[PDB]
């Protein structure tokens, strides 16, 4: 995360124009969460609430987005560290108010950011059925157990485009295949019962 | 408490019977390819999640009785549970629309195929010159096809000279000779 | 215990004639043909090797390859029904005797069928349908130390690659699990094992 | 896996083609309508010869026999 | 030829009239210039099947046609381009129908039936290695 | 670090056949056979030998194709286990004798593993489990002079091409990105953050 600038802090002075502390609080919370497209929507929301110019509102949302994520990225654990980020000429009551808001949310921010990391597609749900196969077109009678494994999987919607973000795949396992992968996955479990690897 | 069940027209018993002829004929128009009725006219009669089943249950009834060529007495026996005006309405809809529904079914039997010609258009043009030859004066036909496949309509275009169009028409005239032995 | 039965009554008349052609063979020729047919059946995709063996067999005896193909087709009719039904060797023997193969020759064929039948039964079970069979799995266990949103993270993850046979072709399925998801996954798949080992 | 929503059939004759004046062979054409995951519905159509129909119909009679005695 | 000379003279004077007008930016084109310079939308030819009254209609079919339940034929399509395409293809089929052997026809249908009877009458990695070596 | 004392190389009927064959295999050829397989081992899309080379191996050994194929798979499995454990030479010797491999074959393994194995273990370590890799970097520097809406420009432009290998498809995709000077410095500052995150691990 890049540092802030006097232009961004001047945009934060627009919060002195803002109508209430919770409006500031709202803009802080949403600007952390908001995407760029969300920032266009939030820009309309900001202009409607503040009635400041679109330039002031956009720079303000940019300044809060940059400021909040800078703290979250560094994980500044105290007011003293946060306050050092602000310039000495800033409006002290607003600067102190922002520090209070930032302290409350920062714990939530690291939790929310940690969930939304980039990854390979995530497992959403897992279901299974065991059947015994009893007959087929080619064997009159059988008694072979089988597992059907059903997994529901989600990909980042920005990578999906036309396709749906979530899909399901079935996978069939014989116990021979099942036993092979139970060994493979068991290795990792043994090496965490004591809290570090073998 | 729950409504009756039986003949799938049991949902029609909720209608005021004077509305019967309007709704049933408008559903048949939808079968045949025009607009279906709109829920806004009947939103006081059925729930919005129920309306979607009223249309399906009525359409299936009219399709089934026409496709099977049922006798009138066997249709009356299926209607025994309905209000007398709903019974009479439905019999009248059959007699007046039987032949039109039958044609809609025949169109749907052609859709038991991988692709169907939905529509076509054509243009005649004269090519006056090109980068290859300055005194080109070549007539060309452009034929546009809309082919429905996998539930989507795909545009195709084919361009023909005088001689290509002659070969096309000569081939379709051979097909037409066979069609007219069956038709 | 056992009871004699044929495969079924609908059989081409040519099959009986082909058994008479096996009666024309010498015992050494018949036994060689028995072993050649089973040598194919033990490697049933080696059709080219079987056809080469039939050419050698035909050339050695000097018998028409078309007549040999008839014998081969007539013979194969009995194992196909027998393997599907899981018929006994004696049932196959009685059928071959009914076809007209001599009882000694039918005995050797039924005995070699008997020995091969557990091998062929295991093969047949493999052919039966499977939906999206898993054929391979690869995995990576790691920790996320840092990200673009946080300097320091410390999140454990498991990545799986599943290789899935989908008819004529294979697909790779990539799945990432968190630490809680991994243990929930392993706990479920151990229940699967247990119910696959007991029924009723 | 997939589930059948509907089944339809037609019986016809192939009468003539540009390469073969007298085809004159019958077929059965089947349309299957299937629902996917999340209820997405699609259609698939295929032709059968009359011998193929007899086999197709014959095997479904075997399925119905085993499914009772399973 | 006089007829083709008249055509080519008409062609040339159309090209003059189009060359004589400058290109205008698309955001400024009024509907006339949208047509000439290709920023108007054409609509595809799409035809819907109409219901028409029949004068020879009698009984219950006439009682339907004589009532507001049968809409005026062009108004059965919402859009004028589809409305035009529908009437055009409806009238085209009427011309094909009206512009178009019983022993020959019966003979053919009996020939087709015999072929149907004759057709039916036939009824009358380390992972795979670990599995193979230690879990197979 | 530690390695299990259990059987790294394990008994099976196919293994028992192969063990007898490997003891039979020509000791003069076996070191060459091993080094080719070990050099290839990290490649999944590629066989250790062509069918023609397998015919040469068949003609040398007098094995059948399926028996030779089993032997090659058996040798691969032995070496795959050695990579996974990262076995020390003396431990590898004992495990080979534990499957009753003959002394000359066991010694031949230990020699070939000793030099080549450490490079192979590193080559496995760099493997990626993802559908796409970054494969190539390339760039061109240009000077803008004019365009239809402005004259008299003097602007440096960079085009970056990233070649992304999609190993699911065995196809390489070329991604082209424009940068102005300010945009490329912003990108540089992010790479400098990634490097500081990487440098924190050592």
């Amino acid at each position: 995360m890049a540092a802030l600038t006097a232009e961004h802090f001047a945009a934060l002075q627009s919060l002195l124009k803002a109508s209430s502390k919770d409006v500031v609080r709202q803009l802080c919370q949403e600007s952390f969460s908001s995407s760029a497209l969300g920032l266009k929507k939030l820009l309309d929301v900001t202009c409607s609430s503040l009635s400041v110019t679109q330039e002031e509102a956009e720079e303000l949302l940019q300044a809060l987005h940059r400021l909040t994520r800078l703290v979250a990225f560094r994980d500044l654990s105290s007011a003293e560290a946060i306050l050092a980020l602000f310039p000495e000429n800033f409006h002290q009551n607003l600067k102190n108010l922002l520090t209070k808001i930032i302290l409350e949310h920062v714990s939530t921010w690291r939790t929310e950011a940690q969930a939304n990391q980039i990854s390979l597609p995530r497992l959403v749900d897992l279901d299974w059925r065991v059947d015994i196969k009893t007959s087929s077109d080619s064997i009159s009678r059988m008694a072979v157990p089988t597992c059907l494994l059903q997994m529901k999987i989600q990909e980042d919607p920005s990578l999906c485009g036309d396709k749906p973000s979530i899909s399901a795949v079935t996978v069939e396992l014989s116990k021979e295949t099942l036993d092979t992968m139970l060994d493979g996955l068991g290795r990792i479990r043994d090496q965490l019962s004591a809290v570090a690897s073998k | 408490m729950e409504p009756e069940e039986g003949t799938p027209l049991w949902r029609l018993q909720k209608l005021p019977a004077e509305l019967g002829p309007q709704l049933l004929h408008k559903i048949i128009d939808g079968i045949c390819g025009r607009a279906y009725p709109v829920y806004q006219d009947y939103h006081t009669v059925w729930e919005s999640e129920e309306w979607m089943h009223v249309l399906e249950d009525i359409a299936k009834f009219f399709k089934a009785i026409v496709g099977k060529n049922l006798p009138d007495e066997e249709i009356f026996q299926q209607l025994n549970q309905l209000n007398s005006l709903h019974q009479e309405t439905i019999m009248k809809c059959v007699k007046s629309r039987k032949d039109e529904i039958k044609q809609a079914l025949s169109r749907e039997i052609v859709a038991i195929s991988s692709a169907q010609l939905q529509d076509f258009d054509w243009q005649v043009k004269l090519a006056l010159s090109s980068d290859k030859i300055a005194a080109l004066r070549m007539p060309l036909l452009s034929l546009h096809l809309d082919v429905k496949e996998n539930g989507e309509v795909k545009p195709y275009s084919i361009e023909m000279s005088r001689e290509e169009l002659q070969n096309l028409i000569q081939s379709l005239e051979a097909a037409n000779k066979v069609v007219l032995q069956l038709k | 215990m056992g009871r004699l039965h044929c495969t079924e009554d609908p059989v081409p008349e040519a099959v009986g004639g082909d058994m008479q052609q096996l009666n024309q063979l010498g015992a050494q020729q018949f036994s060689a043909l028995t072993e050649v047919l089973f040598h194919f059946l033990t490697e049933p995709k080696e059709v080219e090797r079987f056809l080469a063996q039939l050419s050698e067999f035909a050339t050695t005896n000097q018998i028409s390859l078309g007549s040999l193909r008839s014998i081969v087709k007539s013979l194969l009719l009995v194992p196909n029904g027998a393997l599907k039904k899981s018929l006994t060797a004696k049932q196959v023997q009685a059928d071959f005797i009914t076809l007209g193969l001599s009882e000694e020759k039918a005995t050797y064929f039924s005995e070699k069928w008997k020995q091969n039948a557990p091998t062929l039964a295991r093969w047949a079970i493999g052919q039966t349908l499977m939906i999206n069979q898993l054929i391979d799995m690869e995995w990576k266990f790691g920790v996320t130390s840092g990200s673009s949103e946080l300097e320091k993270v410390g999140s454990i993850f498991l990545q799986l690659k599943l290789v899935v046979k989908k008819g004529n072709q294979t697909e790779n399925v990539y799945i990432e699990l968190t630490l809680p998801q991994f243990y929930s996954f392993l706990h479920e798949m151990e229940r699967v094992r247990t119910s696959m080992e007991c029924f009723c | 896996t997939n589930q059948l929503v509907d089944f339809q059939w037609k019986l016809g004759m192939a009468v003539s083609s540009d390469t073969c004046r007298s085809l004159k062979y019958p077929y059965v054409a089947v349309m299957l309508k299937v629902a996917d995951h999340s209820g997405q519905v699609k259609t698939k159509c295929f032709e059968m010869t009359i011998p193929q129909f007899q086999n197709f119909y014959r095997q479904f009679k075997e399925i119905a026999a085993v499914i009772e005695t399973v | 030829a006089g007829d083709s000379a008249i055509l080519l003279r008409a062609i040339g004077s159309q090209i003059r009239d189009q060359l004589a007008l400058p290109w205008v930016p698309p955001h400024l084109r009024t509907p006339k210039l949208q047509h000439l310079q290709g920023s108007a939308l054409q609509k595809p030819f799409h035809a819907s099947r109409l219901v028409v009254p029949e004068l020879s209609s009698r009984g219950e079919p006439r009682e339907f046609q004589a009532s507001p339940l049968l809409l005026p034929v062009p108004t059965q399509v919402p859009q004028p381009v589809g409305r035009v395409a529908s009437l055009l293809e409806h009238h085209a089929l009427q011309l094909c129908q009206q512009t178009g052997t019983r022993a020959q026809r019966q003979r053919l249908q009996k020939q087709l039936t015999e072929h149907l009877r004759q057709s039916w009458g036939l009824l009358g990695s380390r992972f795979t290695h670990s599995e193979k070596f230690t879990f197979h | 670090m530690a390695v299990p004392a259990a059987l790294i190389l394990r008994e099976s009927p196919s293994m028992k056949k192969a063990v007898s064959l490997i003891n039979a295999i020509d000791t003069g050829r076996f070191p060459r056979l091993l080094t080719r397989i070990l050099q290839k081992l990290h490649l999944k899309a590629e066989s250790s030998f062509s069918e023609e080379e397998e015919e040469k191996l068949q003609a040398a050994f007098s094995l059948e194709k399926q028996d030779l194929h089993l032997v090659l798979e058996t040798i691969s499995f032995i070496l795959e286990q050695a990579v996974y454990h990262n076995v020390k030479p003396a431990a590898l010797q004992q495990q080979l004798e534990n499957i009753h491999l003959r002394q000359d074959k066991a010694e031949a393994f230990v020699n070939t593993w000793s030099s080549m194995g450490q490079e192979t273990v590193e080559k496995f370590r760099q493997r990626i489990l993802a559908p796409c890799k970054l494969e190539t970097v390339g760039w061109q520097l240009n000077l803008q002079m004019a365009h239809s809406a402005q004259a008299k420009l003097k602007s440096p432009q960079a085009v970056l091409q990233l070649g992304v290998n999609n190993e699911d498809s065995k196809s390489l995709e070329k991604v082209l990105v424009e940068f102005s000077h300010k945009e490329l410095f912003d990108f540089y500052n992010k790479l400098e953050t990634i490097q500081a995150q990487l440098d924190s691990l050592t």
